[PDB]
């Protein structure tokens, strides 16, 4: 028997552990809030004749009035929010900004700070084990698609199992050809192409007669709070301006592709509920993180 | 002195223009679009408007 | 008026010498601001409407 | 634009001695003179519409660093507005007028073995207009008369009934016969039909009604001279005048 | 021996010269600023239950007030957007329109035309070359995700090696097993899933077992600078609806299947700083092409 | 026989031929005031606290008002200097900066065009050529130190030739271990470490000892006029500038490594006071690029 | 398959990771405008008959006034600023001085902390290996101007592998006689005197004739973000007076000719981003303390 697995589901390095109290989630959604008025402020700036909007805008956020010949880094909040993200991605990273500061940059807006009022849906396919008989040759390709390539060399058909994990709310299988595919301890169904399962069901056998390899497309949906200012498509973006900038570099971590794999990745693994939460506000840091750079580059 | 009085009273001018514009069809404002003309005025005149 | 000059002298000018002559004196207003078109519309009621 | 505003062969003459020659260059790489393209007009069509580009447009276009690219882009500039692509010409040319490029023996450009009809052809002919037609035969006669060629201005108008028939009367040495002109080579002007602001097909008809439509705006706008109402504001030189004579002439 | 490359990155055509002054780029921005309150009027016009708004709108835009028989396509500024989009993608284009019509169209709005105000992430894997043994087979395919499917028939472990190019900043592989790799003349790791690589290090060993297919998935991260008014949502819908509308079809001319391929490609290529720049104001073009087309229907099925 | 020649002394590459007009050199120099009253407005806006001198001097330049979110390019004044230094280095290169933009900028400031009220001191090192006998090798290495390395492995004494051409003014011999130099048909003297020489004398010929090879260094100074606000450190760091940021690309054309060689080079070809003329003036423009780019950098 | 590299780039050690804030960024920055004021000053005394203006610059300086019988040493100031330069060098210096020390001495003046609002060009050519075939002796001297050596004693030529170390901006390539050179599988072009290469394209080959040695000399440019007020001359002769008077001595430390070789050996190094930031601000404090020594000889 052989076991294939996802490959960005192994060793999930651990988070950070601090700036999840209350003070520090207001100051990270204070952040976003104030982040999304200097994008806004800038356009309207450019649009009309008056640089007026993005001044206020950027006196509220660096607690200072901008000079034409120093660069627009961001001001104290810029250097607090670059920091944070720092130690939430990893425990080994350092905690540099004291509380104070958090409190007196959080304090600028009146904000919930509220992480768990929403939900997002998370499209990375996670497949915990795939085990296969000794004949069999199984590769799985992706995560946001996973392609399973199956090809089995014995004189018979041969049984591979499928575990999806107990997280991923439902998981949509399409093959090249039509397929078996049925619970444990149930009757083969006639071959489909297309088959819907609940992850929590059970381990999935799937049949697999001689030649005619056989390819199967995975696509899986998964459902974590978070605050209702979230955005993915602002999240990914911060994800990879921070890795490029060397936010994230540090001794024994692991490094993903996306911020989709990232926290799908957490959840998986043991104590994945409180690693999610933190995830959750890295999130949110990021998103103001991607606004604040975009408007401010450095 | 000139500002101020600017800056105070130039909602009802923005209004008036509108209020005036309001009371000619469309007909009538395509021909005017065709004339063309220049109005002197004395500088003690322009000075005591504003 | 700002410069001691006349108006037989300050003729052949070109605009430009004549920015830098009173910028030079200490004079900021020379230079003409343009004015913001305000979009208006007419309600139809029986008309179709402008 | 001002240059297509011109009526009279008084008030284009007088233009073309104010212009320098670096408005008849154009710095812009422009494309290929002559090419076979599909060009996008969606008002009318959904399918890509095919067209020629030419020298007479009103966008720049490559041109030869010899004498007869020179010429041919002032002719371009008085017929279109715009004018062709000639690099590194020296400063000494960039400067002086377009009148004494044409007319003068100053300039180091030698034109004696110019040929009209080759001219022409480059300079599509056969698709100008009446008004574009004669602002050429200008640029000719005062090229022959500087040159001496005088002959082989006749020869050409003989060769081609329609051009003799419309072409200026004029001497270029004496002023007299351009006052005395009534000829109208106004491309661009006032409109008496009804002018929109929809889209043309060809190359040359959409960029034309694209100046067309531009001198309108001019005309209204706070640039251009109203002789009726501001004349005393004018200077003495500029200002309209019986005795206005050319440079020599 | 064999060598492998991305289909994608293949000989890039070249870009157009024209219309990246200071005035074009001034049109371009008029153009989307003037392209987005079409969109928002449209919308504010259906809640309202007026076209007062949409008419407004469009009499900005396209100088003209519209006639009900008469089909609403935008006028001068439509026309001019279209045929300048067309002279970026390639140098064949015919590039006919005049500087007069750019300059009464660039004073419309009071814009700056500035593309460097900002930066985007573009996900484009570029593959610069795979070189292989001679009996290791190698297949690239994909390219917002590289999958490297390798196999060997040798005898022997076999070196195979990986060049990234020197554009791409951050490149991350992942693997269907794990392997190892590392820089040219470097210790070999421990085999791990996942690296994270800098593309300027160097050219990259990974060795290949006799055995099993292995499959390495790639995944990079361009940053390129780009207008504060850059949306990379419009400007793909903008280059779908260009390319289907019959806009790129040129002469010797490349075709890509997204506008994160065309502006990578370009990049990495000579003189591809150049080229990166005129890129950039066909993008906020498109971006104004996408939002003027979706308010100004003319298609149908 | 054997031919050495310096490596920056082969193929100068026709310079430009434009922008060289009285009224072009008024903008040159127009540009190198202008860009020094910014550096100088940059470092007392930076002290006074207040960002008034800045704005005054960027407003000359540039013709507008700095404003934020800009990238502070420098107007028109900065796309012309850039483009008149490119038709300086090539004559391939296009000319694309309008007459009357020159003029226009040129009336900013009153300033003289004048190039040859002042004079400046270049150490590059003229070694036209050195002819060698048979057996023994002689390798010419540097720009500014000229150091010269020769062997003889020969019974006869080497007896080889010098010639540093008819510009440079004093040329500065010396040598590891102490050698005789005469003027062709001349008595040679005692062996000594230095020697001074006028190139104008005419080719030095020099004896060499069979035992140890003897490296000769060689220092020269030449006098080239330029205008009096000539500064060879500014303009050392421009020519810099001007090639990291691509100004020097045409095709065809010859690189250096510095500009006392660019101009040396240019002075020793034939016709070459006629090239000298036009190089001083690239030069100046040169000292107006670097000051304008290190106080706006882009 | 011997290997070749620079003397200069071998072990950068790492430097100081303290006073690398906004405060103490506005304190150097602070203490090279009042160091100008006081060498300024001393100028203006000695011209004049008067005392005074060097009495009220000293008495910013060291908050004290001066006195004829008392020795001038510069105050507080001095002390902070030669403390702070220890540490800046190395990671093992003691870092004594304190934080409230600091933010009171950058009181005195209002400068902007900034220390990338500007550029400038280092001249050291950084040459990480050249890769040299067997039978091939390859010799690199110097850092300004790099020569490189090669013979090739067998019948066969012989390709030399060149690497610059990719961080360096254009590289300009001078040889004794005319040589070819290309990059990896590029074809092979005719031998020229010069070449322009860019060290981000990849490692260069060269071919070796066989008869006599080719000898390569090198210049490089690298340009690196630095403050307004930088000043290489001064930076330079600062570097130099610091390493006279002690101010390096740290056990484990390497050591450099100019500030211009250390800066490039360090952003050589992995953590080069980082370290460069650091040595920039190391720069300016040795301008500062050039100045200061030479109008207080003490």
């Amino acid at each position: 028997a052989n076991r294939a697995t996802s490959a960005f589901l192994d060793n999930p390095h651990p988070v950070g552990v601090n700036y999840v109290d209350e003070g520090s989630r207001q100051f990270v959604a204070v952040a976003e809030l104030l982040a999304s008025k200097l994008i806004d402020s800038s356009r309207e700036s450019d649009e009309s004749n008056s640089d007026v909007p993005f001044v206020q805008a950027y006196s509220k956020f660096a607690d200072d009035n901008p000079r034409h010949l120093r660069v627009k880094t961001g001001g104290k909040m810029a250097n607090a929010l670059t920091n944070v993200i720092r130690s939430y991605y990893s425990i080994n990273a350092p905690a540099i900004v004291p509380q104070v500061e958090i409190d007196r940059l959080a304090s600028k807006a009146t904000v919930s700070g509220d992480m768990y009022n929403s939900y997002a849906i998370f499209n990375s396919v996670p497949i915990v084990e795939v085990l296969s008989p000794a004949r069999t040759t199984v590769s799985i390709v992706g995560s946001d698609r996973a392609d399973v390539t199956m090809l089995n060399t014995g004189a018979g058909a041969a049984n591979i199992t499928f575990n999806f994990g107990q997280i991923a709310e439902t998981v949509i299988l399409k093959g090249s050809v039509p397929f078996q595919l049925a619970r444990l301890n149930q009757p083969m169904p006639a071959a489909r192409f297309t088959y819907k399962l609940r992850p929590l069901d059970g381990p999935f056998i799937v049949v697999l007669p001689v030649g005619n390899p056989l390819v199967i497309s995975a696509t899986a949906a998964t459902r974590i709070q978070v605050p209702l200012a979230f955005n993915k498509a602002l999240v990914e973006s911060g994800f990879q301006t921070a890795m490029n900038d060397g936010l994230f570099d540090i001794q024994n971590v692991n490094y993903y592709s996306s911020f989709d794999e990232f926290i799908i990745s957490q959840y998986h693994a043991q104590d994945g509920i409180n690693r999610v939460s933190t995830c959750v506000i890295l999130g949110l840091a990021l998103q103001a993180y991607d606004q604040m750079r975009r408007a401010l580059p450095v | 002195a000139c500002r101020d009085k600017t800056s105070a009273n130039w909602r009802g001018y923005s209004v008036l223009v509108s209020r005036y514009r309001s009371l000619i069809p469309n007909e009538l404002f395509e021909s005017l679009r065709n004339i063309s003309g220049e109005y002197n005025i004395n500088p003690q005149d322009e000075h005591s408007f504003f | 008026f700002l410069t001691n000059t006349t108006y037989d002298i300050v003729n052949n000018d070109t605009i430009d010498v004549l920015k830098m002559k009173l910028r030079n004196q200490g004079w900021p207003f020379v230079e003409r601001y343009n004015a913001v078109e305000i979009d208006m519309s007419v309600e139809p009621l029986r008309s179709p409407g402008q | 634009m001002d240059v297509l505003s011109k009526g009279s062969l008084k008030e284009l003459l007088a233009h073309l001695e104010k212009t320098p020659l670096e408005e008849a260059i154009s710095y812009r790489i422009g494309t290929v003179p002559y090419q076979n393209v599909l060009i996008s007009r969606n008002e009318y069509y959904n399918q890509l519409y095919p067209d020629t580009t030419s020298l007479i447009d009103g966008v720049s276009r490559e041109g030869q660093r010899n004498v007869n690219g020179l010429i041919m882009s002032i002719i371009s500039y008085v017929v279109s507005g715009s004018g062709h692509y000639i690099p590194n010409i020296g400063f000494m040319l960039l400067r002086r007028s377009i009148l004494d490029i044409l007319t003068k023996h100053d300039t180091g450009l030698v034109t004696n073995n110019l040929n009209y009809g080759i001219i022409a052809r480059n300079l599509t002919v056969s698709k100008m207009n009446c008004e574009q037609r004669k602002r050429m035969l200008i640029c000719f006669k005062l090229l022959a008369y500087k040159d001496g060629n005088q002959n082989d201005y006749e020869i050409y108008l003989n060769q081609n009934i329609p051009l003799k028939q419309i072409a200026p009367n004029f001497i270029p040495g004496d002023m007299r016969t351009v006052i005395h002109n009534q000829d109208q080579l106004a491309i661009v002007g006032i409109p008496a039909y009804r002018l929109t602001q929809s889209t043309e097909l060809s190359i040359r008809d959409d960029n034309a009604k694209s100046y067309k439509l531009g001198y309108v705006d001019w005309y209204n706008s706070n640039s251009f001279l109203r002789e009726r109402s501001e004349f005393n504001l004018i200077r003495l030189k500029d200002r309209d005048t019986k005795y206005g004579k050319l440079n020599g002439w």
